């Protein structure tokens, strides 16, 4: 499982 | 280049009804096109920029992978030959890749950095940098690859630098920046100590801070606190 | 073009990778490159264009859709104006929605309906013929209208015609030719009694074949059938 | 809510 970076909003 | 008979204004506006439209190809040469006008960028157009990017490259990401698992697979022990074309297929998505990841850097050294001098821009524009580098690391081998990752660190650490003298633990933008730079560290890096012990104390500093904002405010930081603690789960 | 210099065996191969990275405009264009080898397509082939056109312009209609109903909402009374972008933008989507569909059908064109004999190939190629004419009907306005659909109408009568001579009422394609003109009555021709019928029919002449099919056969028609059932619901 | 037209695979 990869690690979760950031989600433009 | 092809939008430059198109007026800025314009160029903004097209870009929101391509979001809307999940059609981010086209967002991202609008927005690029708007960058090219050569005015600095609005809070809300620099948002624009960067969704349109991550959501072009996000899917060549997916694509590499896919395409980089069956090729890992076909030079296992026993996996029958099949000839050039995954080598082939995997490199022409990887060049793609490459190419908007240099297009965006490209935006970024000609001219929104040099111009921007407000943190929430500058920590902005130098975060997208690490990011796009990131991205570059991701499919490199090699000395490449250290030259590559040295570039997405020092414009990661620049950011960092910034946003800790400039902005309240709080901010969306260090809590955004934080969370990158630490996935830079387990996934690129090498270095998953250095992971965990950023995620965490950007968590705590910006849990001393939450009782300054309003509930609006709150909602957008604990969002990416969430984050920070989802990959702590994962790493621990 | 520029698939020229590329084996139509390493096309097939490509084409089967980029399905599998969901890179369906990469699909596209391997197996444009293959139909332009000039041999006739095998039924695994003949499913590889399917799937590769059908994702490519089903983004392209839901892009429609969404700049259609801004521009339908810019057009009401009180709506405040706001310039030619969503239009000019709309229009954009829309050419290259029609630019897709004329590819396909230069393809089926030139060669692959003339040099198919056998009913599956025959009545695949006809049918994708009134999918992709019913497309540019849902895109078309005026007496153009009428043309395109008269078109639509006749691909899919002449693949109906040859379904109901040649396949059993369980045959998926056979299924999913009549699924398909049943939402081209409903949809585009202004004949929802005549969509009705015609799933109706579909439906209960394959319910009574289905006992003549092995576990996997009758999966298959069930699939279909199901589709056939939802729309019936959803008009009545 | 839009008629379902079939799926190709
Ligand atoms: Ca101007
Ligand atoms: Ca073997
Ligand atoms: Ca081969
Ligand atoms: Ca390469
Ligand atoms: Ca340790
Ligand atoms: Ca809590
Ligand atoms: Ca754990
Ligand atoms: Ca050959
Ligand atoms: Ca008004
Ligand atoms: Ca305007
Ligand atoms: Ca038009
Ligand atoms: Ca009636
Ligand atoms: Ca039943
Ligand atoms: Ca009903
Ligand atoms: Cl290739
Ligand atoms: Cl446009």
């Amino acid at each position: 499982k990869r690690s979760e970076s950031g989600s433009p909003s | 280049g092809a939008m430059g008979s198109m007026e800025r204004a314009s160029l903004i506006q097209k870009a929101k009804l391509a979001e809307q439209a999940e059609r981010y190809e086209d967002m991202a040469a609008f927005m690029k096109g708007a960058v090219e006008k050569g005015e600095e960028l609005s809070c809300e157009e620099r948002n624009l920029l960067s969704v349109a990017y991550k959501n072009v490259v996000g899917g060549q990401r997916a694509a590499w992978r896919v395409l980089s698992s069956i090729e890992q697979k076909s030079n296992e022990e026993g996996s029958e030959e099949k000839g050039p074309e995954v080598r082939e297929y995997r490199e022409k998505v990887e060049t793609e890749l490459q190419g908007v990841c240099d297009t965006v850097l490209g935006l970024l050294d000609s001219h929104l950095i040099k111009e921007a001098g407000d943190a929430e821009s500058r920590v902005f524009y130098l975060k997208m940098k690490g990011d796009y580098y990131r991205y570059l690391a991701e499919v490199a081998t090699g000395d490449d690859k250290k030259r590559i990752i040295d570039s997405a660190r020092s414009a990661y650490q620049e950011a960092m630098d910034i946003s800790k003298k400039e902005m309240p633990p709080t901010n969306p933008i260090r809590l955004g920046l934080a969370l990158n730079f630490s996935v830079f560290h387990y996934e690129i890096a090498n270095s998953p100590e250095e992971a965990i012990s950023l995620a965490k104390t950007t968590f705590d500093e910006a849990m001393a801070d939450l009782h300054t904002l309003s509930e609006d405010s709150y909602k957008d930081s604990t969002l990416i606190m969430q984050l920070l603690r989802d990959n702590l789960t994962l790493w621990t």
